[PDB]
């Protein structure tokens, strides 16, 4: 029974850091879409100073 | 864009605006022109009509 809840260990903490690298992969691209829409707002944001300006 | 087309089609009326207002005062001074030589040729048939008009 130690090697049995020995394996029940081993996969469990597998499929947990599976899940947890896949979150990971997750936050990778959810930052960069931040940056995204960061820099998107401010060119954006900004066309519309210009447009302001120019109006 | 509204403000862009907006001013735009009000610069076209304008250039079209001057385009006319410059001959305005054309068509003015050669309306004094005529008036100016009829009232001396009104004086000088005045004058020939008197000389005429001796017997």
């Amino acid at each position: 029974r130690a090697q049995e809840r020995l394996a029940t260990a081993l996969q469990k903490l597998e499929e947990a850091e599976k899940a947890a690298d896949e979150s990971e992969r997750g936050m990778k691209v959810i930052e960069n879409r931040a940056m995204k829409d960061e820099e998107k707002m401010e060119l954006q944001e900004m066309q519309l100073k210009e447009a302001k300006h120019i109006a | 864009e509204d403000s862009d087309r907006k001013y735009e089609e009000v610069a076209r009326k304008l250039v079209i605006l001057e385009g006319e207002l410059e001959r305005s005062e054309e068509r003015a001074e050669v309306a004094e022109s005529k008036c100016g030589d009829l009232e001396e040729e009104l004086k000088i048939v005045t004058n020939n009509l008197k000389s005429l008009e001796a017997q």
